[PDB]
């Protein structure tokens, strides 16, 4: 029935920034304090920053600042590092023992551009007798997210038999990596010679190209 | 001071699920616990708290499906009833302080899948790259594993670098758009002596067993040598088409660098005798060249049987092939139908129906392929293969699990084929036989010691009487289920009676009755009492006690 | 009164397949325009000659034309089958003394081999390729039921049987 | 004291001839000269006698057509007129004390002939035997000329030897049956040194001229006129019978003594251009090795033209020649060719082959079926059977008996059948294997009463790691052959490692076994010893 | 017109023997002897035995007996020689200057028996240029002159392609000697591996072969 509106859900500001995260509550919280504000990333548990809609949690640093009463509260994140880019929640809880999150907020932070690390690797001789054929281009360690990844087999471009894997934002450069799988058949790999990978970066001035040679390794 | 979360799997829609919060550290008469879920790309959702006291409460939306209890003193069990695909979540479990869920320690999250896709295995190949492209100042290369085709969600890999340090990057999962289930890789870069270093990735599955674990163990490198090319050739007919009275068949190797090379001669595909053949190498300069020769009756080359030479070469393995040659090539697609094998039945209690459908001419396109019911009932998600064969052919494998209550009450499947370059689809049709049934009778014997013999014995097993003619023959040695391929099994015939009537026979080595003399023939089929399976023993040391 | 004539003269033909259905009789009335009706219903064909490309299932069943005459024309039936063997015929009823050619066709011009033809269960006649028995007359012993066996692209496949009878000449 | 006849020549029909006998010793005025002919083949013959008066006096068939004449005090001439071939003979003439031919001083006699061919001179070979025939001791050696193709005679034929002593013979003349021209041989013994000795004979035909001399200068020993083995071998199409874009055709000489060799590629018998293929040559101990490839289109490899492989070593030709092959089936038709049962061969000692033709058409014009063998020796009669099949097909069925020993020693049986609607002959050819041997082991078992089935039993009998695959089994019950239709036997399946192995299977009623309670499970199998067969008995008995 | 018969045309007895020669004319000759008996081998002049019907010539041996008168003659040969092998002829002088030969009658002896001595001879190279190739067989020094000699062409009996000569009797041992010369075309030669000749003989006990294969000498 009650609600947790959390506005933003999405915010961008650079290294040193600050940002603002609201949540706005339909009814007031038991005892006009008693919400939480949490830090997520991808793969992990929640880590609480503020408990209490204004006390900082223990190992939180002090750049998390909490406020707000009633049914209004803000947390605000100041001097913001490449650490603190996650997706940040609140907690509300009622009476009648009722706990409702928040919608949650993807914060996005602007650092420095790094170039990709390319690599390709060609597929198994253990997946060769499987009828399969994956071909992996690796793009290791590139800051920022955008990047283009295309498939040259015998000079040809392919479509709709590549995917792509991207990981998290890093917890200490914050950088990226990205791979993309050329899946192919047993014919479809055997008929051609030259698989090549190029990849396209802000980064780079030009695209990249990692190749090689089926049979001539 | 921690928590756990365990019980997290793949189960079907409507299933019951409990889940297990383990902690550690704290007691849970001071501290109550939460449960908290969170579906994929969705963000964070209470479900509810159990307080010291044994209180449960939950959120709105539970509506009675939640439940919480306190098995013991350490563990919080959760249990959810009437699920559907909206609950594929990772669950946390967490200590709280107070009815509030404000709290600081959390366990890392166990993950439920609700879906209708078969639980596979993943298959994990080396990801290494080309040593050529790979500099020879490396100080630090990065490598991989890819555990590619499982499902469902997840597998984790380890790492074994031996002594050398390694940082391990595991990429998410990517879902197939084919198939539907998931693929990973996971990157190791270690740095120092990497060449002469024996990598092994750990990935382990748990939707599969607990227990499933592959190790797959490689070395970083993919130069080999400078390739071989292997061609065919043959004996001409004469001057009036004839064909002479044997024919020969020269396998040739070109030049590569030299190295322990084998030719093996398949007719097709099974492994030949290698007295027929010979064999030569020469080497010229820095290379080396590789003759085989094969000679055959005229009646085998007029038999329209494939041979393939197959060359072993540093590891890797080379191919060609050939048949009797023809001007022109008809062949239409055929298609068969198999019954489930009484031990999927009845031991395994997993039968299945497989659609063969071979021969046909790789057109443009994929061909159509359906399972149904007579009766209307839903049929199970069927597998598929496509493999191009070494004649020519595209050969097509549709393996469908079929209800094991279902085909003993005598239900029907088809098997329906449809082409757009067909005249007509292709039907088949299978069924539980209609007729009675009589039960194996099983006698099991031993050839006797001779000249010759002292290390290698023949064992023979005799399955008779039987009704209906689908019968499964497996022998049994201290304790394991010996391969299929270790033995060899006639096709059924008619008795002069009544019954239908197998052989099997099986080769057996001297270190296995030493290790154990008792072998087991056993028959799996439907009419034998009470279990559908019969079996006896058999000693091979069956001593000779003269006038008893 | 018009007859109707088809060209191919085959009654059965294959999914997929053309005919041109022509329609003539008698110049007593100069001919204008023709009715066509596959089952009864009227089509929306003027012209003499009517075309049926690319044959569905719904193409079956029977046909008829008529002129500006009085009268209308005989119930020609057209079956289309989708299958490996065809053994098609020239007509369905026959008075003696006319050709009758008997073809076991197979399906997009592909090659028949091994071909046998039945009549009545025995075998009338076999030949390594696909072959055109041509019997220009027509005993009243030769009324049956025919059938024929065949390879196709090495498989064998059997014809749907049809049933041919024969007629005295005179009543 | 002798005489001596001239003037014998070949003359053609009409042309008058004049011989010239020659005396020495005694005197005219003294003596008579008879003339006296013999035909080749009959008997003597005379024609006349001259006195020392002049006067000649002739036979009764001569007619005025024969003339003597004396000439000088030491020659006689006789002139002889309208002649024909009957007066081919050769002419003596003699030394009469009388007017009878009673006399014992006779010329040698000249050969007059009467032909019409042409006049051909002899074409000379040496005639030496092979040398590693020749033994290496050989204390004497015989060697010879052919001197053939000529017309008329004669040849005469001398003899170089070098420093020995040495015997000639020179063997009388033989007329060519097709071309009517005459061949001799001339042979030559020696002894010692007659490895390195170089030996000649002199060949000369006074009919085409008088100074026709053909010395004919070898040697009895060399090197073995070489012969080096060509082969053809081809290119594959694929695994789905298809042809690749070009032919490769390799032909080899393997295994000769080194010498000058040149390749040459024909297509339907013309010489195609050099650069076309490549030859290369190795050499391995003694023996040489010589290989050529070609490289053809698809299109003309599909032409059905005839590529031939000529080799010429040491100026000599050795052939071989190809074609697109014939697939077996020209109309659709197949043909089966056996080979016989073992226990046909071995135990019956009847051993036959059938050839078994099917789908043809019921046509008109019977098929034409014929038998034979790769080296020619002859064949039996068949079985010749026809019969039409229940769905409209004819197929026609032969059995020929065959030889037990033949079939062992690995000849090859070939059946040929002609139809007069197939394009061509088809062709099925059967022989004995070329893998190893490996006799058959037998192991024969009763199977344990079953509760229930007190009246019947099962025996079981395993034959296993045989080479080749061509079995017989029996089994036998009171020293008879129980009907093959009592017992099911699988067909020939390989084993894990060398060989094959069937099963056989026995049903049995309480009557047999308490008739007689062994029964035998034999084997015939070619690789069995000593007479290609070996069985196991076995009861349903126990210990006790 | 007057006839002169001889008889018999063959006559054989062995070595010691006597053989008896008969002529009868159907008119009597001159002074009722004059009558020749003659010896002639192959490729000789004959020889003259007897003289006036009773006379023995000069030379002759004592062995040889003419006897007869008016129309019948004889000649005896008593004490039979290997060498006395040869064709007989008688001689008839009449009236009118008239003089007639006999028939003539071929007397043959038997003598101890020689096993032939086989040789094979394959064609000379200078023939194989000439598209024929004649394959010799040769017989040496053999007793009594009947012998068959039989070819084989890939064990196949050869017939109507070869043809023998035979030489007449020696003068010192008696013997004779036989060639038999097989004659075939240069594409029926090239077709053929294994060349074959079998002498079957009296003094054999088996027809001895002797073969050889094409090349290998
Ligand atoms: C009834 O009888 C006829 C026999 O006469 C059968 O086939 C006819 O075939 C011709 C040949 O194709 C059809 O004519 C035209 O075909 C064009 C394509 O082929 C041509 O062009 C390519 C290059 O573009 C060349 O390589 C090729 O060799 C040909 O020269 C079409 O583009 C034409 O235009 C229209 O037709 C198509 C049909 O799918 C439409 O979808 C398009 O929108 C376009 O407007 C043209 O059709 C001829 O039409 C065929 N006849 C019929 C009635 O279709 C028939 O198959 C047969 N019917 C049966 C067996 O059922
Ligand atoms: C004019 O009148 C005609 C006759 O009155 C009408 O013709 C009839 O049309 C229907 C539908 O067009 C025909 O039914 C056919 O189609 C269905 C579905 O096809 C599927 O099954 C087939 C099995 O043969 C497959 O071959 C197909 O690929 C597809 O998968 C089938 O149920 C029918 O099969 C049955 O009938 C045939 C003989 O026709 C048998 O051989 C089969 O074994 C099975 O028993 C048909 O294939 C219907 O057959 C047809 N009537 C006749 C007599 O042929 C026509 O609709 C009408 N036209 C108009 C415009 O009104
Ligand atoms: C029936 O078969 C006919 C084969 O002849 C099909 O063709 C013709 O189609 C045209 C246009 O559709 C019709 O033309 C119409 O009628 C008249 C006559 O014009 C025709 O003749 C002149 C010469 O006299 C010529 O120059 C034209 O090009 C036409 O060929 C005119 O008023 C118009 O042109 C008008 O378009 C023809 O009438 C028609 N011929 C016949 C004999 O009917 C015709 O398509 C088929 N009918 C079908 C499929 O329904
Ligand atoms: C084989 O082929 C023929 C055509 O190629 C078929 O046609 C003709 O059929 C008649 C049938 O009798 C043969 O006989 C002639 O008959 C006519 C007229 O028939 C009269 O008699 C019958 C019998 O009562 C009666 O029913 C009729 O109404 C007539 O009154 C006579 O005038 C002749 O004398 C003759 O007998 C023809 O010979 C035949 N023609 C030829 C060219 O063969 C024939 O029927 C076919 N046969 C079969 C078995 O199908
Ligand atoms: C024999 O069976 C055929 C069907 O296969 C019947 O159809 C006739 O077949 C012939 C030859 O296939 C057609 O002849 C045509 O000749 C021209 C000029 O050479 C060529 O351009 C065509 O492609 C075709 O070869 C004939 O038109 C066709 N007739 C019909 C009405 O379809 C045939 O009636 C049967 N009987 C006989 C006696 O041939
Ligand atoms: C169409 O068929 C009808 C069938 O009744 C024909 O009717 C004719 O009617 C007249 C008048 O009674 C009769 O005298 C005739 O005997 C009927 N039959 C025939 C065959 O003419 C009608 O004429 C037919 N139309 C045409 C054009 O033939
Ligand atoms: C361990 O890693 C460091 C980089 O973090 C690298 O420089 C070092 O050489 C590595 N040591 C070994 C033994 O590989
Ligand atoms: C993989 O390696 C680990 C590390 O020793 C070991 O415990 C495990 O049993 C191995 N698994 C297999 C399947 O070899
Ligand atoms: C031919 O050989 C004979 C035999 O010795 C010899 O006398 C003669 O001179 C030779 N001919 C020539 C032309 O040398
Ligand atoms: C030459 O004469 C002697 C004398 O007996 C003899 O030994 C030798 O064999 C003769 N040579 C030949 C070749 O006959």
């Amino acid at each position: 029935e009650l609600d947790m509106t959390q506005t933003p859900s999405s915010v961008s500001a650079p290294v040193g920034g600050s940002v603002t995260i609201n949540c706005q509550s339909s009814q007031s919280v038991y005892g006009n304090n008693y919400l939480a504000w949490y830090q997520q990333k991808a793969g992990q548990p929640p880590k609480l920053l503020i408990y209490r809609a204004s006390t900082l949690a223990s190992g939180a640093p002090s750049r998390f600042k909490g406020s707000g009463s009633g049914t209004q509260f803000t947390l605000t994140i100041s001097d913001l590092e490449s650490d603190d880019a996650a997706t940040y929640y609140c907690l509300g809880y009622y009476n009648g023992v009722i706990n409702v999150f928040g919608g949650g907020t993807n914060v996005e932070i602007k650092r420095t551009v790094g170039a990709p690390s390319v690599f390709i690797f060609p597929p198994s001789d253990e997946q060769l007798k499987s009828g399969t054929a994956s071909v992996v281009c690796l793009l290791n360690n590139f800051y920022p997210r955008e990047a283009k990844v295309q498939w040259k087999v015998d000079n040809a471009l392919q479509s709709g038999n590549s995917q792509e894997s991207v990981t998290e934002q890093d917890s200490k450069d914050s950088t990226y990596s990205l791979s993309s799988t050329l899946t192919l058949s047993k014919a479809d790999y055997e008929k051609h010679k030259v698989y090549a990978c190029e990849v396209t970066h802000q980064g780079l001035s030009s695209p990249v190209t990692k190749s090689f040679n089926r049979g001539e390794c | 001071q921690s928590l756990e979360e365990s019980g997290g799997r793949l189960v079907t829609p409507g299933t019951p699920l409990t889940l297990t919060c383990t902690v550690s550290g704290f007691s849970l008469s001071t501290y109550n616990i939460h449960w908290v879920r969170q579906a994929p790309g969705k963000g964070l959702e209470w479900i509810g708290v159990i307080d010291t006291g044994g209180g449960t409460y939950f959120a709105s939306w539970a509506k009675g499906r939640f439940a919480i209890s306190k098995t013991s003193s350490t563990t919080v069990d959760l249990k959810m009833t009437s699920l559907t695909a909206a609950d594929t979540a990772t669950y946390f479990c967490a200590k709280g302080f107070d009815y509030s869920a404000s709290t600081n320690l959390w366990g890392p999250g166990t993950l439920v899948t609700i879906s209708s896709a078969s639980t596979q295995s993943p298959s994990v190949f080396p990801l290494t790259r080309c040593c050529k492209n790979i500099p020879s100042n490396a100080t630090s290369v990065t490598l991989g594993c890819l555990a590619t085709g499982y499902f469902p969600e997840p597998v984790m890999v380890t790492w074994d670098t031996g002594s050398l340090n390694g940082t391990t990057m595991t990429l998410p999962a990517t879902t197939l758009t084919l198939s539907g289930h998931y693929a990973t890789i996971s990157l190791l870069t270690v740095s120092g002596a990497w060449a002469k270093q024996m990598f092994t990735c750990r990935v382990a599955h748990t939707p599969s067993s607990t227990d499933w674990v592959d190790n797959k163990t490689f070395s970083v490198c993919s130069r080999d040598f400078t390739p071989p090319t292997v061609k065919i050739l043959q004996s001409s007919c004469d001057g009036g088409g004839h064909f002479p009275p044997t024919i020969q068949l020269l396998c040739l190797v070109s030049g590569y660098t030299p190295g322990t090379i084998n030719i093996t001669w398949l007719e097709d595909g099974q492994v030949m005798d290698v007295d027929l053949s010979t064999a030569s190498t020469t080497q010229e300069g820095e290379l080396a060249s590789t003759q085989s020769e094969l000679t055959l009756s005229q009646k085998h080359w007029l038999s329209d049987r494939t041979y393939t030479c197959q060359v072993t070469y540093q590891g890797h393995t080379f191919e060609d092939s050939t048949k009797k040659c023809a001007d022109s090539n008809p062949r239409g697609v055929s298609a068969y139908l198999s019954r489930p094998s009484p031990f999927d039945l009845f031991i395994r209690k997993s039968p299945t129906i497989t659609c063969l459908v071979v021969d046909l001419a790789p057109s443009k396109g994929t061909v159509n392929l359906t399972w149904s019911r007579a009766s209307g009932k839903p049929v199970n998600h069927s597998t598929r293969k496509e493999e191009k064969q070494r004649n020519g052919t595209l050969t097509v494998t549709s393996t469908l699990p079929v209800g094991t209550r279902d085909w003993i009450e005598g239900e029907t499947y088809q098997c329906r084929v449809t082409h757009p370059h067909l005249p007509r689809a292709l039907m088949r049709s299978t069924t539980k036989t209609s007729g009675p049934r009589a039960a194996p009778e099983v006698y099991a014997f031993a050839t006797p010691e001779w000249p010759g013999s002292r290390d290698k014995r023949t064992l023979a097993c005799l399955i008779q009487n039987f009704m209906p003619e689908d019968i499964s023959v497996q022998w049994l040695h201290n304790e394991v289920q010996l391969p299929d391929a270790r033995h060899s099994t006639t096709q059924p015939r008619k008795t002069k009676g009544s019954g239908f009537f197998v052989f099997s026979r099986l080769e057996v080595t001297r270190a296995e009755w030493e290790q154990k003399d008792e072998f087991i023939c056993r028959a799996v089929h439907e009419a034998a009492s009470p279990s559908q399976t019969v079996q006896r023993a058999v000693s091979s040391v069956n001593p000779g006690k003269h006038h008893h | 009164k018009p007859k109707v004539s088809l060209n191919p003269p085959w009654n059965r033909i294959f999914k997929g397949e053309n005919v041109t259905l022509t329609c003539n009789g008698n110049n007593f009335f100069e001919v204008s325009s023709t009715k066509w009706f596959h089952n009864g219903s009227l089509s929306e064909e003027t012209n003499s000659s009517l075309n049926i490309v690319n044959a569905k299932f719904e193409d079956s069943g029977e046909y008829k034309c008529q002129h500006q005459q009085v009268n209308e024309s005989e119930p020609v039936y057209l079956e289309v089958f989708s299958d490996w063997l065809l053994l098609q015929a020239s007509a369905e009823v026959v008075m003696e003394g006319q050709p009758l050619f008997l073809r076991c066709h197979g399906w997009r011009n592909w090659d028949v081999y091994k071909v046998i033809y039945y009549k009545d269960g025995e075998a009338l006649k076999y030949w390594y390729e696909n072959h055109n028995i041509s019997i220009t007359n027509a005993t009243v012993e030769d009324s049956g039921t025919y059938y024929c066996t065949g390879k196709v692209w090495q498989l064998d496949y059997e014809s749907e049987p049809l049933n041919i009878t024969v007629i005295k000449a005179p009543r």
